[PDB]
């Protein structure tokens, strides 16, 4: 989709904002907020591409001055909704509840052991994307490709500043979970996946830095060969 | 930046907090969230996983010149050799610094970040301004934001991480440090200097 959360490129959002020191966790809402996400990936609410979609849905101003785990929030009660895991009404209660019982106990419950198994097994085994396919890659080191123009409004990994480019095929990586239909609800339909390096001039004209590249990933769909 | 719009950020934390707190009554009461859930994911990556890992590869392979060809072939096995893997580094691809190349990495996109060698990333490079900058003057950024002059001559190579491949640098080593120990060595290694965002330290 076109939002503003593809920033590559923006001007105008102002200096970087970089603390001399700061914590991994600001609050202890922020520890709840990141916990969440293997909690309702585990039950079902979005995988790893629906969750980013749904960051893509919010209110752009929100999106740009909000707290980054409110995003994670905000993607949580999206995949609920879209699940019927989530009723609106009673999280509003439950909002108004705790906005005047701050100091509420949460509710009863057991310390399932396997729910923290799940934990230290996804953290130190990963949870890979790759995928194998049928068919060898169409492209190789050195092929002159072009980027798509397509402009979808689900989900996809197309950076407004790289459509419609050309630039040179870096390396082939093997075939990964294809953002396009991930995220989107259509499935995984591994696509295979390279690194395209498209020079600044290219992607910006001549304001371009004439000796740097911008080094992207490109999903086999998203390219088109120009000269092998 | 001033916006008049905008909320103090008291009231703000306050009505996250209490959102916060309501939605993870309602995952509890469906049984698949747990305060001990919680408290594991807090503890793996305030303590267990940070970017200490990723300075023990770097001077690893500083050091072990067979190593450093493995690091740069396949990056996960390479770091699997030391135990060092899992969520959100399945895919690593660590990339070299030289005299004649710069490498610096952003996720334009979505916050992409290489958990099991850095821990989770600083929130400047999360951020709106970091990530719409340095695709487009990363020369200017470096030298402006992080006190960093790329002679003008020398190549920098921005990685835009549109997908699952996370992409390490793996910054030269400073001068002046001919016959360290690895210890001594870890202690210039910088989670800033493995996003490319400054040099592994000097002296």
């Amino acid at each position: 989709m076109n939002g503003v959360y593809d920033v590559g490129g923006t001007d105008g959002l102002g200096p970087i904002n970089r603390p001399a020191d700061e914590p991994v966790f600001r609050a202890e809402w922020e520890k709840v907020a990141f916990a969440m996400f293997p909690a309702t990936f585990r039950a079902g609410f979005m995988g790893l591409d629906e969750f980013r979609f749904g960051i893509e849905q919010m209110n752009p101003a929100e999106y740009l001055e909000s707290p980054y785990y409110w995003h994670w929030i905000r993607t949580y009660i999206h995949h609920g909704v879209r699940t019927g895991k989530i009723d609106l009404e009673e999280l509003e209660r439950r909002t108004q509840y705790y906005r005047e019982n701050p100091d509420a106990p949460l509710p009863e419950h057991e310390q399932k052991p396997e729910l923290i198994e799940f934990v230290n097994q996804a953290v130190y085994g990963g949870l890979p994307a790759s995928r194998e396919v049928d068919r060898p890659p169409k492209f190789k080191e050195g092929d002159v490709v072009r980027f798509s123009t397509a402009s979808p409004k689900g989900h996809a990994k197309r950076a407004r500043y790289v459509r419609g480019k050309t630039g040179t095929v870096v390396k082939h990586h093997g075939a990964y979970i294809y953002p396009d239909t991930a995220g989107n609800g259509l499935g995984e339909c591994p696509e295979h996946l390279y690194t395209v390096r498209f020079t600044a001039q290219e992607l910006w004209g001549p304001e371009g830095d004439p000796n740097s590249s911008v080094y992207y990933d490109c999903w086999e769909p998203y390219i088109e060969l120009v000269d092998t | 930046t001033e916006n008049i719009l905008r909320k103090s950020d008291e009231e703000i934390q306050k009505e996250i907090t209490a959102r916060v707190k309501a939605l993870e009554s309602m995952l509890i009461e469906q049984g698949i969230l747990t305060t001990s859930m919680i408290d594991r994911m807090a503890e793996i990556y305030e303590n267990e996983v940070g970017p200490h890992l990723g300075a023990k590869v770097v001077v690893k392979a500083w050091t072990d010149p067979e190593f450093k060809k493995r690091l740069l072939a396949d990056g996960t096995e390479a770091c699997k050799e030391l135990g060092i893997g899992g969520l959100q580094g399945e895919d690593m691809m660590w990339v070299e610094n030289t005299d004649e190349v710069h490498h610096v990495v952003v996720c334009t996109l979505c916050s992409c970040y290489p958990w099991p060698v850095l821990g989770l990333p600083p929130n400047w490079f999360k951020e709106p301004q970091y990530r719409s900058r340095v695709v487009r003057e990363p020369r200017q950024l470096l030298k402006e934001e992080f006190g960093f002059e790329v002679p003008p001559s020398k190549e920098i190579k921005v990685w835009d991480s549109s997908s699952e491949m996370r992409f390490v640098v793996l910054p030269q080593r400073p001068a002046g440090t001919d016959g360290w120990s690895e210890e001594e060595l870890a202690t210039l290694v910088t989670r800033e200097s493995m996003i490319g965002v400054e040099p592994a330290k000097a002296v």
